[PDB]
């Protein structure tokens, strides 16, 4: 004899999709609104379990992308719209104490603004980077995003420093983390562990170099949905970090302008001191060692005796051609041609000249710009280049060389390097099984 | 989904030809655009692709350096410029739209633009 | 702890259920995170309520392990009990019964109603 | 790269045809087949070697998973005279020309 | 199916209850339809919980048909059982008793508590 | 009525529980008051569900007064039963046992699971 028997609480899960809330231990990302995470995180190791993970078909990355976009929009909503700034500027070239690397990069633009009184004007000057002004045909210039989008001043109290956030699944759901240290990103994972929250992912915004990310453990990892495919970005995760030192040597002064009742526009006053180009430093020996390690783990998919070449970005906007990031409140676009200028066959610091943009078209959305307010003083930054976003050049000629060039732009690839090991599953605690019992 | 190309062109050797490709009927941000050239009486050959979203490009190793692809979202066009033209570049150039990044799926093709390079 | 016996044997996994049964349920501002938290709370509440309603329809409310009077058609599974409860876990068991589960539930509720009516006849 | 064979073949109307697509690298199922009519732009028929693009009649079918792929059209028709192209990612293949006998 | 026995006899309607008992319970964007759906979900959850709480207070949780020890005053209804359960359905039954419900409920819970206390005295 | 026996003796307070047990659970516009009402409803629902889940894990669902088989370590409280149930109310009782609750709860659930398994062995 044998009959059904129902068990409640059995460890059975199915892959599913749900809303993952935030837990943390002002800011653009509402860290304060997040629930307080437990001081001692709980993680249960699972024995003799195999689950098929897929970093590229993951859904948590899409939710994180939507969440970051929503947080950006909700932080830029209650602050100053700069529509009066879209006016004909009369600009010259700044030449007082400028080096050879910044010849004409900054413009001294004088223009008329509305004052707090509606019927009175105001002739006020400011300093605009060459990338934020386009000529109209001293000369006449206008802000670059005045014929495509409306600018909203990044409102000076909010901070852009990425505070780590933990993505916690609701009750009735769990998150399987793939603890396998040789997990390439797509396939079965012998070592699965159940958790409730993620490991404090930093919403770092960068394009060519993954900054302040989570490192691998065993060796440098090469992840791609299809290495053979050339339309798929190759994520590279370093086992040891490469320190990058970022700096904006200019000593900027912020100047407040009354463009209306209560509304204030923060312009760049005269730079006190010497004007020097913003730049990045990366250890040459460390970078060469890391590139060699990457090539060593990159020849596996292409075989031995192949030539691995790193060249700079092949084209596109300033976001994809240059390593773009944000720190100290300022947005840097660094020409990483020195980094990827190498060929590999089977104390010195590389200096990357960076440019600064204030009219920021974040999240590649045409119709919503953002003016980053000037940051007082001199900005210095120290970051970890945790990973790379490479792209393989297509075609196949007689030569067997492969050229990998930095990519990016799509922040989904940036946030997929932190949610690769994580998967969200829905528990099914009801289960039927045979047993020899009956109700009396 | 319609991809209208540009007009048949004749260039002298050593000059640069800029073809265009206007795309309409679909959101010009989600689908990558490839340029596939075909010599007379020869098989299809891939030149390179461009992502209209941010202008990211990827050129074939055979045409690298001689080719440059740009996009213009306002007029909704993708342009491809070929430099240092030589005799064997006489071909018909098509602009295809890839549906999914995996399983390259050139759904819609342009009418084609024959570039004739001759003296 | 939670889901610790996922790879454990069917009998051993059935032995411990409370540790993964408690964790099935555990000002408001309409920011990005607040609405997500509200959705998470409502989703957890409704999922727990659906599971408890399914348990209570079959006359098994408040019982982690509950027997039933319905028969088991051999088409559902011909595998012997020893190998089922000694060389196999719950995951693949759900995998190789999933499509059948949907009918068994119906039988369940029917039996309960009949049993309940029988009780009202006997008592 | 592809080694699509043969270069051409003469086939009577209604006859079954086969087009091998012997590849040189692991292509899995990401191989598509294009039909280019004489002069007209190429048109896609089969993607992923099994699925059929909407608007294509069901006589076309594909097969293969490894380094070998097959393309069949079952009942040939007068409007099926064209060139057929393999396509794995960037690389296309040497075309197959259909000629009515 | 659902509410199929609405016009059926009292006994026949009482025989089938699960089919209309399961259907009592079964990202977020604050649009018009999103807020309407959230309100609908919360309303369904709270109504089911209220009904189950009322059932469990009377010591009838998990039982579709549950008996009670409280008396029935003839003023509530003098109609005979045969005609009640053979020539009339649940709707008009609810119409003629809707104004004696509250007191009945009170009696119910009181008995349960008494019974529970008696059990704690006996065991 | 509600919480009327708060200062009453432990036994008398235990005698009446339904009156303060019913009141544990009982269009949408996204205004200042609407969001507060929605939060209040969700909070009440989830608190009631958590309490009922804790009751049902210990095999006491549907019972206001439920006994258990686990022992009581004298370190928790050495006070005699007469003074506990005759010269003292529930509040100060909660204050002096609030720090031993969690372990007790665990013991509770363990027994239930053990107890459950035993019937599956016996039945
Ligand atoms: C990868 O991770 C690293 C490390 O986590 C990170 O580097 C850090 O970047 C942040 C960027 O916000 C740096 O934080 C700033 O640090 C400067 C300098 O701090 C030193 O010096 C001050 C005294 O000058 C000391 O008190 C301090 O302890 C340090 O020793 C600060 O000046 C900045 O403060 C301003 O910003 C804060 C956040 O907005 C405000 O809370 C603060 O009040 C300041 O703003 C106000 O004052 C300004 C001056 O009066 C005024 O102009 C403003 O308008 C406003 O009113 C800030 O704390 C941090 O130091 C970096 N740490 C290191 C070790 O380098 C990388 O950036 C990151 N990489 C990424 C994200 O790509
Ligand atoms: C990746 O790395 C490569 C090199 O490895 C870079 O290629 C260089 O790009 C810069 C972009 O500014 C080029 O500089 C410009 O060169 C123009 C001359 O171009 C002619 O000559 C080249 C060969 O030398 C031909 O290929 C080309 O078709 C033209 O016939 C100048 O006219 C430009 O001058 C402008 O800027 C200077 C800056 O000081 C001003 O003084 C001038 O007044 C004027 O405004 C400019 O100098 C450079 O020539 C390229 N090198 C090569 C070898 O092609 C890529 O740019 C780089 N990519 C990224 C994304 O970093
Ligand atoms: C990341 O790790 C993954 C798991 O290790 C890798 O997937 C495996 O990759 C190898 C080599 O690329 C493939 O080996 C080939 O297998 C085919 C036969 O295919 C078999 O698998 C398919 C899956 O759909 C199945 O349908 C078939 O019937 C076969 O059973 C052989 O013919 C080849 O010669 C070659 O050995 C694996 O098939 C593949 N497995 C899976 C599940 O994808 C993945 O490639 C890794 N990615 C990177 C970038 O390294
Ligand atoms: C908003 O204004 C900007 C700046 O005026 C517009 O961008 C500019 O668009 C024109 C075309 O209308 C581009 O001209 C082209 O230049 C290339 C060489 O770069 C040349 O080969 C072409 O023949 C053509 O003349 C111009 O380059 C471009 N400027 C920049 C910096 O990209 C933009 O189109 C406007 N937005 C609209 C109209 O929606
Ligand atoms: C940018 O241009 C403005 C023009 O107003 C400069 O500011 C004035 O410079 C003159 C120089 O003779 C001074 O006499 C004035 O006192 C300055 N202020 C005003 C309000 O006129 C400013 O120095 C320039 N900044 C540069 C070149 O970096
Ligand atoms: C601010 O507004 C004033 C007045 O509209 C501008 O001055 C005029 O400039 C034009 C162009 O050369 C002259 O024809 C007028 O005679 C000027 N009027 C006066 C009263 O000066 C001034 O140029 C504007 N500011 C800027 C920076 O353009
Ligand atoms: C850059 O990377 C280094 C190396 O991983 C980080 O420093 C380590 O942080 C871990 C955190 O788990 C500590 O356990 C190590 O002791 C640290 N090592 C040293 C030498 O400090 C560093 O924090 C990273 N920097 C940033 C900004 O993330
Ligand atoms: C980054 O590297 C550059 C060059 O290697 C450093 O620039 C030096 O700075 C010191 C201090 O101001 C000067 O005395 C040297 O003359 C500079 N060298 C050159 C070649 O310009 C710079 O200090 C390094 N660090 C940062 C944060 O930029
Ligand atoms: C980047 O800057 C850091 C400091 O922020 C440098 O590290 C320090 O270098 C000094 C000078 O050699 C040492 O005395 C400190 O002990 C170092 N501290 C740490 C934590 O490393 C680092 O050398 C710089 N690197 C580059 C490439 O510029
Ligand atoms: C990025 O940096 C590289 C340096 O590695 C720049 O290349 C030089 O550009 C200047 C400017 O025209 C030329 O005079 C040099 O001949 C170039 N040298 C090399 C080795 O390429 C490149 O222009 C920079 N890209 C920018 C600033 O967009
Ligand atoms: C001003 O700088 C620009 C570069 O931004 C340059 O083209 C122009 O010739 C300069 N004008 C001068 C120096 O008068
Ligand atoms: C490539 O060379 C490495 C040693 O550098 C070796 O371990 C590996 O097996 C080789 N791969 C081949 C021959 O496919
Ligand atoms: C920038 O200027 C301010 C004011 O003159 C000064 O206090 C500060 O030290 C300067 N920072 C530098 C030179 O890095
Ligand atoms: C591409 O990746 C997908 C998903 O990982 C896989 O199914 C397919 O076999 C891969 N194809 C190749 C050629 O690597």
């Amino acid at each position: 004899n044998l009959w059904v028997t129902v068990y409640y609480g059995v460890p059975v899960w199915k892959d599913a999709e749900t809303t993952l809330f935030c837990a943390s231990d002002h800011n653009v990302w509402a860290t304060h609104a997040c629930v307080p995470t437990d001081p001692n995180p709980q993680e249960i190791h699972l024995e003799n379990v195999t689950e098929e993970f897929n970093m590229w078909k993951n859904n948590m990355v899409e939710q994180m992308h939507t969440d970051i976009i929503s947080l950006w929009d909700q932080s830029l909503k209650p602050c100053v719209k700069l529509t009066p700034l879209c006016v004909t500027l009369q600009c010259t070239n700044v030449t007082n104490n400028i080096t050879d690397d910044m010849r004409g990069e900054l413009k001294n633009c004088s223009f008329n603004m509305t004052t707090e009184l509606r019927d009175k004007k105001q002739k006020v000057y400011s300093l605009f980077y060459r990338l934020d002004v386009v000529q109209i045909n001293n000369k006449e210039y206008r802000l670059i995003n005045c014929n495509t989008s409306a600018i909203t001043q990044a409102c000076p109290k909010v901070s852009f420093e990425p505070i780590p956030i933990h993505y916690c699944a609701p009750a009735g759901f769990a998150i399987l983390k793939c603890k396998d240290k040789k997990f390439n990103g797509t396939g079965p994972c012998p070592s699965v562990s159940t958790v409730q929250c993620t490991h404090g992912i930093k919403p770092v915004v960068s394009t060519q170099l993954l900054l302040n990310g989570s490192l691998a453990e065993e060796e440098v990892m090469i992840r791609s949905e299809n290495i053979t495919n050339n339309a798929k970005n190759i994520l590279v995760q370093f086992n040891t970090p490469v320190q990058i030192n970022c700096t904006r040597p200019n000593n900027n002064t912020r100047k407040s302008i009354r463009i209306g009742p209560g509304q204030a526009f923060y312009a760049t006053g005269d730079i006190i001191g010497d004007i020097r180009q913003a730049h990045c430093n990366v250890s040459k020996a460390t970078w060469n060692e890391t590139l060699g390690k990457v090539v060593k783990q990159l020849r596996k998919h292409f075989g031995n005796n192949t030539i691995i070449r790193f060249a700079n970005s092949s084209g596109g906007d300033l976001e994809v051609t240059t390593h773009s990031f944000n720190c100290g409140g300022e947005f840097f676009y660094c020409n990483t041609s020195g980094l990827f200028n190498s060929t590999w066959i089977s104390n010195d610091s590389i200096t990357l000249p960076c440019r600064i943009k204030q009219i920021i078209n974040m999240w590649q959305r045409i119709g919503q710009a953002m003016y980053a307010p000037p940051i007082q003083g001199v900005i210095r930054c120290v970051s970890n280049i945790t990973g790379l976003i490479l792209t393989r050049d297509g075609g196949s000629t007689n030569s067997t060389t492969e050229t990998f060039r930095p990519g990016g732009g799509d922040m989904r690839d940036n946030w997929r390097s932190e949610l690769y090991k994580y998967k969200v599953v829905k528990i099914e605690p009801l289960g039927v099984a045979p047993t020899r019992c009956k109700r009396r | 989904v319609r991809l209208m190309q540009s007009g048949d062109e004749v260039k002298k050797p050593g000059a640069s030809v800029r073809l265009s490709c206007k795309a309409d009927g679909y959101e010009f941000s989600d689908y990558f655009l490839h340029w596939v050239r075909q010599a007379p009486g020869q098989g299809l050959e891939w030149l390179g692709f461009i992502r209209p979203r941010l202008g990211s490009v990827n050129y074939s190793k055979r045409f690298q350096g001689r080719i440059t692809m740009t996009r213009d979202m306002s007029i909704n066009t993708v342009y491809m410029e070929l430099r240092s033209l030589t005799s064997d570049d006489t071909a018909q150039y098509y602009c295809a739209r890839m549906y999914d990044t995996d399983s390259y799926k050139f759904d819609s093709w342009g009418w084609g633009t024959v570039v004739i390079v001759s003296s | 702890g939670f889901l610790g016996a996922a790879g454990s044997t069917m009998g051993a996994a059935s032995m411990t259920l409370t540790v993964q049964a408690r964790n099935l349920l555990s000002l408001l501002k309409l920011t990005v995170w607040g609405i997500k938290q509200l959705q998470a709370r409502v989703l957890a509440v409704e999922r727990y309520l659906r599971d408890q309603q399914l348990l209570g329809i079959w006359g098994c409310s408040g019982k982690l392990i509950c027997c039933t009077n319905v028969p088991w058609n051999s088409s559902w599974s011909n595998r012997n009990l020893s190998e089922i409860w000694d060389n196999m876990t719950w995951l693949q068991w759900d995998k190789e019964i999933s499509n059948y589960t949907q009918i068994i539930y119906g039988l369940l509720e029917e039996s309960q109603n009949q049993q309940e009516k029988n009780e009202q006849d006997l008592l | 790269p592809m080694t699509q064979s043969p270069s051409s073949l003469s086939i009577s109307v209604g006859d079954r045809v086969t087009i091998t697509c012997r590849s040189s690298q692991y292509a899995a199922h990401n191989v598509n087949w294009y039909q280019q009519r004489s002069g007209k732009p190429p048109k896609l028929l089969i993607y992923d070697t099994s699925k059929l693009q909407a608007g294509v009649p069901s006589r076309f079918r594909g097969g293969g998973f490894g380094t070998e792929f097959t393309f069949t059209i079952s009942s040939l028709q007068p409007e099926d005279v064209a060139t057929y192209y393999c396509q794995h990612y960037e690389f296309f293949g040497q075309g197959t020309r259909l000629e009515i006998t």
